[PDB]
């Protein structure tokens, strides 16, 4: 698809991606195409009904022919792994972004069948939404409340995992301002297809204050781990939600749960 | 007559040198009067000078190893002097400007002129036989590589008597060798000598690669070759994909001496530590290049006196396989100090460490040949059985050193020292001598006098152990290499020790001399009738103890590992063929000598500047090259005739003796 | 045969072309230039030497072409050996 | 007798191989030597280089066809194609004669900075390389003349053969490294 | 040596070097000692002169003995080599020392047949001797200006390499109080045996300001280039020398001399 | 024979002892206590191997052996792999 | 026909040390797996393991001894050495099962942490492996006692004699990684 997520991306990461499977695309069909076009070719040129067709039942060695099967997938394989080898270490989800506006964090922990977000900064709580100013760096702090399950946002980039009692990293940002989809990408149980939420880029960081605000004005607090645990009961196609108050260290309560 | 030379370049004041260049000139002077008076110009001319021949090429490369072992010796000794006596809190006799020229051209002398010639006729001697071929693939090539190597040592002696050597250390290090810091012509002498003897080295080794390959008997498969064969292919190969780092090394800094380029110039962008990297890049598969043949030695001395079969045939030629693999990644262990990262330091260290596997599974083998077998107590037995102590122990400083931590303050220091002369007395020379008395009856027809031969071995090992364990505990005590003037005290009682140590082998040298002298003297006595003085397992003692020019009058069939062993178990061992054929040789060629002179005339113009002189030297080369490019007589028919008689008088002697 | 070396010729005329063209318009990112001239190069190495070069006996089919693959080997220690070391060696004396 | 000569010679090029290969990683290293001096994109004419391997691989071509017409037993077509690849080997030789030429009397000799060095060393080495190839060709060419096409001359083609196609490989190698990368 | 350079150094890098050293030695004498016992052993027991010793000249291959043969080189090189990898990224000289104290940096240009020190922050400069409080990190800035040499104390622990152009860093700390030898380990040519230096290990800082304030009363200044290279000329068996001015740069023009 | 057997406990008794005593008593350093007993354990793995254990045909002697050296390198991978993937995997988790 | 039985067996061992790997590696993760709860320090008495190899090692001499007095073509000794094979592999089982039911009763079961899990998973896997070995020797010594020595006879002695050792192997690694590493 030329208007899909991933061939056209909003985020740079789902640039750079983008870019990585093209290149390794363009490097793979050098090889693959030739193969398809032979197998067509010696099919047809070669069949029993010719009569033209040179007959050679004794030529059952070439080291010519052997030489040249060896080496192309060799140097195919020698530059996209050099390819692999510089984009893998530059494209770790676990590495700050080079961008001069400081980072925004989200905590992002992952009840049964629902998404829960913690700005603990501007120290409020979403469900089912999160938002950030367009061009800024974000730093994603992601732990599982439950079940394994896989935080993703395929406009933007890279996705990672969510395990209990674990804190894995990633960053992104959005170059151009709107909303996307955000999705889980493991199956989690019943409800693993209710998990579904939106990521606004805003235009300018007086949108995102204004957005902070009007969460700020919600009338629900989190200062307690019994309201966590009673939003923590297993429900299905969860509503957005807004928490104004949030205990200062809720990220670190939820990881030491489980005792890591 | 132009250039640099002048009556200047002739040290007059210095008396060391003069005497030493007289003692020089009047041995010369004599063996010429010797050779006139008994009229075996001729002799030589035909049948050594110029012999395509791979046995007589052999034997002319042991005397020119043994010859040039005296010089390096006498050079040591003088080092071992002047420390000693510098210890004490005194001036001594060898200035630095005589000391350094002396511990260079000692170096240079030693392992491109005394274990790589020696090694060479070891292989040019027995190699062909042991195959069971006639000749090498390229026999003019063979007598052209012998005469590059005598050109080589031709201008390193010639560099004592006029002009002055390298002050440089043996491998000349770019900032000191460079045009700036050495304005000298000795440098100039090292770049030609080693330039011509490595590309003598690199003809030797392309025509043995392809000789042990193409030029097998038939039914001898790869995996039914004696082991010193294996030996000799895996250093052969080491030779082929080694000796163009040294060519091109020594190219790029001549260019930079003579044409005033910047490759490796403190200044102008120069790169000075490439050229380190480039040559010990070259510099450790030449060690392996001294190592392995003599391995394959030890192996057939092994087979030979321990009268058993070799243990692990298949274990000992994958180690060697494993060794020459392993030979060429494993460089950087010689600069760990130039500053380099962690990283590359630990992978060079470990890639270090696992070559010390298959040298150990190769050791284990040859004390597994020794395990339930009957020894006999000769000459070359007890030098195998030195060699496996004394390698031990060289081999543990050796892994010790290869460390990084360990290097970080060992690297420079007698330690170093101590490892690398421990190992090379320990294999090459051992193996050397081992070699020489093991295979003198099928170079000359006549045994090696034990008793001499026991007292030179003696000597050796214990000399060696009295010269060399003091310079561990040198190193220890924080002594570095290359020192001359002005040693600390602290210093004094172990080099005493180590002078001690040094006469001692001088007692073993003198004691070999002796030896060769009194086998010359009673070589009617000490015949070998048979062809086969110790029941040896390999082809090579089939023949008579002075072998035809022709190596077979017919080219044996081969079944098993062990081709002469199992032809005597067999009870088929001297049985007269039904009728001798015809047999295609080779014409002895003259034209080596004409291209080693050229050689020896433009190396030596190229030295002085003498544009002219190398110009015509040069042209002359490639004159002479075209020339006998033209000529197709290279080659001849031996008649039945004589092939008979030579076969008759072989097994009347067989028939007699038996 | 004459159509083998035809062959080879026409794919070097092309693979010496291309290279040429591309590099002289910058038709492409810099990265692209290098790694596909560097491809092209390879695999022109490998035409000259499928079609142009020939052995008479053919004899040691096996062995001539394990002596070229060990010639590699080595190669692809010496120069890489090198230039990685050299690499380190000068990040290390830099003035930092 | 043909196959041991061919066979040693295959490993001579092979020790050739590591011979240039040396100096190909010297020159890598070097690549960025220069200082205060010319650089590989101030220098580098790619036309020029272009007819040069063109040239070259014209000669290659030629010497091709030579082999081919001595399989087919002809002295004269054998002669004729010689000497038309001995031509395009002394054009190659004379365009880098020039290039050394222009780039001395410019004061960018092999004494201006440590790029420029390596860089004369591999091109001279290559240039010695080929210019023994052509000193071969001619002596080749004058013994066939007077001796025809015996076993010795066979033997010495296949091995000429051997020695200008691995001549041909290691220019490919040279432009892809020296020239054309250092223009890029 | 028991009482040896390296077998009873003053450094803490020494002892590391040492320790490592004797673990070595230990781990290769398992393997090296029974190879020469087993060559005696076998000479003497089974020599041709006995007559009980049993025979066998026909057993040519075990597969116990092999399999012996080959595992136990292998695992001393595989605890040796990672003994190796762990010391080698320990005891790296490019590498600052883990001390309370901070280091004091020392600048080593190599001329040609003598030594060249100079303090920067204490801004004096000495031929052919060093000092440094005892129990303090000192940091070596290492060049030549000229032939390659190398930079070693032995006793306090790792040498290096001096090359023209290029700075090359140390680290060496000192446990014990006194005076100690210092050398150069690469020949350098016809002077290299005078190249011999003190490194004088105060037993408290205020020996250190006095040998400090002792080096400034020297009548002798190097404010500029042209008295650098008045000292470089070359001479031999230098005695120890003192200047009180150093130019703010001096090291930094020295390694610019050669444009690197 | 029983000669092999009993050199076999002799050995194992003497590499069972001796790590024993030497971790009951704190004899050395933890590094040298770890290095020592796993270097007695391999060659004590080997003891029984070596004298203990027998092949009756002992005709793939070289098969059999293949076998358990192939049994090995699959070990190696696994366990090492295995160690060194969650050694990271831990190190990345962690509250920093 | 013994031949292909017993490299069968020796390929199933080969398999079965791929399996007791797995097992070392999931153990050497969760070696600090404990959260407040037992060490390896706090439970782990050296003296009962010491006790335990020596009796298992004294089970794999007597068996030894079984096989060569089996190579010996004698019954009764066969059958001796078996009965005191199957006494000291009792022996060993019992102490392994005392020790699981002090562990249990003490509050420190399978069910406590992950270290206590690994722990026992290992140990327990080693102990049906010994108990099957203990089974398989009632039936071969019970076999002996009615049939004598046959083929089939000799080749079930030869594989449980590959069993035996590996099982003893096994167990040297056991202690060496679990037992005496964990009480440093
Ligand atoms: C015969 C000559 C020769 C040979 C074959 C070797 C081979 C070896 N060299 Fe010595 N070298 C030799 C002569 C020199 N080496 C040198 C350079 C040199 C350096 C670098 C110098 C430095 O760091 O300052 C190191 C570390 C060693 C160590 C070894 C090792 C580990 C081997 C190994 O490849 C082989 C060692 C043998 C062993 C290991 C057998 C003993 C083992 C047994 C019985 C099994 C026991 C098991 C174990 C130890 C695991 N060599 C130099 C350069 C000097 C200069 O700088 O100018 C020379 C001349
Ligand atoms: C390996 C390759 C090493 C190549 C070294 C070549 C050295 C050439 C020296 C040139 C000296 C010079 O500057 O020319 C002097 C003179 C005017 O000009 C001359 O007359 C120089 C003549 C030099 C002839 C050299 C022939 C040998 C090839
Ligand atoms: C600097 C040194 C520069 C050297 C220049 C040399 C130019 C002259 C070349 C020789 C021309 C005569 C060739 C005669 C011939 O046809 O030989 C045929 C021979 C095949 O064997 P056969 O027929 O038996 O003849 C043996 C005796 N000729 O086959 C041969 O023997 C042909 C071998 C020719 C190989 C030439 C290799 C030259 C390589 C360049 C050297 C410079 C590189 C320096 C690198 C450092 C940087
Ligand atoms: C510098 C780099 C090194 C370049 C060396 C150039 C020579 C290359 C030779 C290649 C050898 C492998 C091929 C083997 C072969 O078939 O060669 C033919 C011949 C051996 O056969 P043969 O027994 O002689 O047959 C009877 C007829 N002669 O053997 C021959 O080829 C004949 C002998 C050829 C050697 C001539 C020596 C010329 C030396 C030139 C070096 C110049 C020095 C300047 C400094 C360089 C740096
Ligand atoms: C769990 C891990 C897996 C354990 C499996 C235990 C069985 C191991 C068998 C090893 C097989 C390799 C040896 C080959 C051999 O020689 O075996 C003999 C026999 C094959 O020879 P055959 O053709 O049967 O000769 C005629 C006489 N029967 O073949 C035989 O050995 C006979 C058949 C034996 C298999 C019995 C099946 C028992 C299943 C127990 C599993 C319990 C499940 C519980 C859950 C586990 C988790
Ligand atoms: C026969 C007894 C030998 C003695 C007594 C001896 C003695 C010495 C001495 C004293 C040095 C100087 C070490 C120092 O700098 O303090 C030296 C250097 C050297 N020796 Fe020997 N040597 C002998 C044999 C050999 C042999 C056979 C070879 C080579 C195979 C060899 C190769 C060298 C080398 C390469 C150097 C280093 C030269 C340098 O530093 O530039 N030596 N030898
Ligand atoms: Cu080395």
């Amino acid at each position: 698809g030329c208007n899909s997520a991933l061939l056209d991306p909003k985020g740079q990461i789902g640039l750079e991606q983008r870019s990585l499977i093209l290149t390794a695309f363009g490097l793979m069909l050098i090889v693959v195409i030739p193969a398809i076009l032979m197998a067509v070719g010696f099919a047809w040129k070669y069949r029993a009904s010719n009569k033209d067709a040179k007959y050679s039942p004794n030529w059952s060695h070439s080291n010519k022919v052997e030489a040249v099967v060896w080496t192309v997938p060799i140097l195919i394989i020698i530059f996209l792994a050099v390819l692999t080898w510089k984009t893998t270490h530059a494209l770790e989800p676990s590495k700050p972004l080079a961008h001069d506006e400081k980072p925004i964090t989200i905590e992002v922990v992952s009840m049964d069948w629902k998404w829960f977000f913690i700005y603990p900064e501007q120290g409020i709580a979403t469900v089912n939404e999160i938002a950030f100013p367009a061009n800024t760096p974000v730093y994603f702090k992601v732990t599982s409340n439950s079940v394994m399950n896989s935080f993703f946002i395929p406009r933007l980039g890279s996705q990672i995992y969510a395990m209990a009692g674990m804190q894995t990293r990633l960053h992104l940002i959005a170059n151009e301002p709107g909303t996307y989809d955000g999705i889980s990408a493991s199956y989690s149980g019943p409800g693993f297809s209710g998990m579904k939420f939106k990521a606004i880029a805003t235009p300018d960081r007086a949108a995102f204050d204004q957005w902070v605000a009007k969460a700020k004005q919600s009338p629900n607090t989190m200062s307690d781990m019994a309201a966590f645990e009673k939003l923590a009961a297993p429900s299905e196609y969860n509503q957005v939600e807004y928490f104004s108050n949030v205990k200062p260290d809720l990220f670190a309560d939820v990881i030491n749960k489980f005792m890591a | 007559m132009f250039g640099k030379l002048s009556l200047d370049a002739v040290p007059f004041h210095e008396p060391i040198v003069m005497v030493t260049i007289a003692g020089i000139i009047l041995g010369g002077l004599a063996l010429v009067g010797l050779i006139t008076y008994f009229g075996k110009w001729t002799y030589l001319w035909k049948e050594w000078l110029t012999s395509v021949d791979h046995k007589r090429l052999g034997i002319m490369y042991i005397i020119v190893a043994i010859v040039m072992l005296l010089r390096g010796f006498a050079d040591a000794i003088m080092m071992r002097s002047q420390q000693a006596l510098a210890s004490a809190g005194e001036a001594g006799f060898l200035p630095p400007h005589h000391y350094d020229q002396i511990f260079t051209a000692h170096g240079v002398i030693m392992i491109f002129f005394v274990a790589m010639p020696f090694v060479i006729g070891l292989m040019n001697l027995v190699v062909p036989l042991q195959i069971g071929a006639r000749d090498v693939a390229f026999p003019f090539l063979n007598n052209l590589s012998f005469w590059f190597t005598v050109v080589g040592v031709i201008l390193v002696n010639v560099s004592l008597g006029v002009g002055e050597f390298a002050q440089t250390g043996w491998l000349a290090y770019p900032p000191l060798s460079g045009i700036e810091y050495s304005p000298g012509v000795g440098v100039d002498y090292w770049i030609w000598s080693l330039q011509l003897s490595g590309i003598g080295t690199t003809l030797t080794g392309i025509n043995f690669f392809v000789t042990i390959l193409k030029m097998r008997a038939p039914g001898m498969t790869m995996f039914k070759m004696p082991v010193f064969t294996w030996a000799s292919l895996c250093a052969n190969v080491l030779i082929i994909a080694s000796f163009p780092i040294l060519t091109v090394t020594v190219a790029l800094l001549t260019l930079d001496r003579y044409l005033g380029t910047h490759f490796f110039t403190n200044d102008m962008g120069g790169n000075m530590m490439m050229y380190i990297n480039l040559i010990w890049a070259w510099g450790h598969p030449e060690v392996y290049i001294l190592i392995l043949p003599v391995f394959g030695v030890f192996s057939e001395i092994a087979a030979t006196f321990s009268r058993k079969r070799l243990f692990g045939y298949t274990s000992l030629v994958w180690a060697t396989v494993c060794i020459t693999v392993l030979s060429f990644i494993v460089w950087l262990h010689h600069f760990f100090t130039m500053g380099a990262g962690a990283n590359v330091n630990a992978f060079f260290g470990i890639t270090t460490m696992i070559i010390a596997i298959p040298t150990g599974v190769k050791i284990f083998n040859w004390l597994f040949t020794m395990y339930q077998g009957r020894i006999v107590f000769h000459s070359a037995m007890l030098w195998t059985i030195g060699f496996i102590v004394t390698f031990s122990v060289g081999g543990m400083t050796g892994v010790l050193l290869a460390v990084p931590g360990a290097d970080f303050v060992l690297h420079n220091s007698l330690f170093l020292i101590a490892h690398f002369h421990n190992v090379i007395i320990g294999g090459v020379v051992f193996g050397c001598f081992a070699g020489m008395t093991y295979w003198w009856p099928k170079a000359f027809g006549f045994k090696l006098n034990e008793t001499w031969g026991k007292r030179a071995f003696w000597f050796w090992i214990i000399g060696f152990f009295v010269a060399f364990m003091p310079l561990y505990a040198l190193g220890f005590m924080g002594m570095t290499r290359r020192l001359s003037q002005q040693i600390d005290p602290q210093f004094h009682t172990m080099l005493m020790i180590a002078a001690s140590g040094a006469v001692l082998i001088a007692l073993g040298i003198l004691c070999l001399v002796i030896q060769m002298y009194v086998s010359i003297r009673d070589r009617d006595q000490n015949r070998d009738l048979t062809g086969d003085p110790w029941g040896g397992r390999t082809l090579e003692w089939a023949t008579s103890s002075p072998p035809p020019f022709y190596n077979f009058a017919v080219v044996p069939h081969v079944h098993e590992r062990d081709a002469f062993w199992e032809m005597k178990e067999k009870g088929e061992a001297y049985k007269k063929p039904d009728h001798y054929e015809e047999i295609h040789m080779p014409k002895n060629s003259g034209a080596g000598i004409v291209i080693a002179a050229f050689s020896t005339i433009f190396g030596f113009a190229m030295i002085w500047h003498i544009w002219w002189l190398a110009i015509v030297g040069f042209a002359g080369m490639i004159i002479t090259w075209i020339v006998k490019s033209f000529d197709e007589d290279v080659d001849y028919y031996v008649p039945v005739a004589e092939i008979e008689k030579l076969e008759n008088q072989h097994f009347d002697e067989i028939t007699k003796a038996g | 045969s004459v159509k083998t070396y035809m062959t080879g010729f026409i794919l070097s005329i092309i693979l010496t072309v291309i290279p040429f063209w591309m590099v002289m318009t910058g038709a492409a990112s810099p990265a692209v230039i290098l790694g596909t001239i560097l491809a092209m190069a390879v695999v022109q190495v490998l035409v000259h030497l499928v079609c142009f070069l020939h052995m008479n006996t053919k004899s040691d089919e096996g062995w001539n072409m394990t002596a070229f693959v060990f010639t590699v080997l080595i190669i692809a220690i010496l120069v890489v050996g090198s230039i990685w070391i050299m690499w380190n060696l000068n990040y290390n004396m830099m003035m930092h | 007798a043909g196959g041991t000569k061919i066979f040693g010679f295959w490993i001579y090029l092979m020790s050739d191989c590591i011979l240039f290969s040396i100096l190909f990683a010297t020159y890598a290293v070097l690549v960025n030597g220069t200082a205060g001096g010319p650089t590989g994109k101030d220098i580098f004419e790619l036309p020029f280089v272009l007819v040069e391997t063109f040239l070259l691989l014209f000669s290659s071509i030629t010497y091709g066809m030579a082999a081919i017409a001595m399989y087919k037993n002809n002295k004269s077509q054998v002669i004729s194609w010689l000497a038309l690849t001995w031509l395009f080997g002394a054009g190659f030789i004379g365009m880098e004669i020039y290039e050394f030429h222009h780039l001395i009397v410019n004061g960018m000799g092999p004494d201006r900075s440590g790029f420029l060095s390596a860089f004369f060393a591999l091109v001279g080495t290559h240039g010695l390389h080929v210019t023994s190839g052509l000193i071969w060709m001619a002596v080749l060419m004058v013994q066939i003349a007077r001796r025809g096409l015996t076993s010795t001359n066979r033997t010495r083609i296949m091995c000429l053969s051997l020695f200008w196609h691995f001549l041909d490989v290691v220019w490919i190698c040279v432009f892809t490294v020296v020239y054309l990368m250092g223009a890029m």
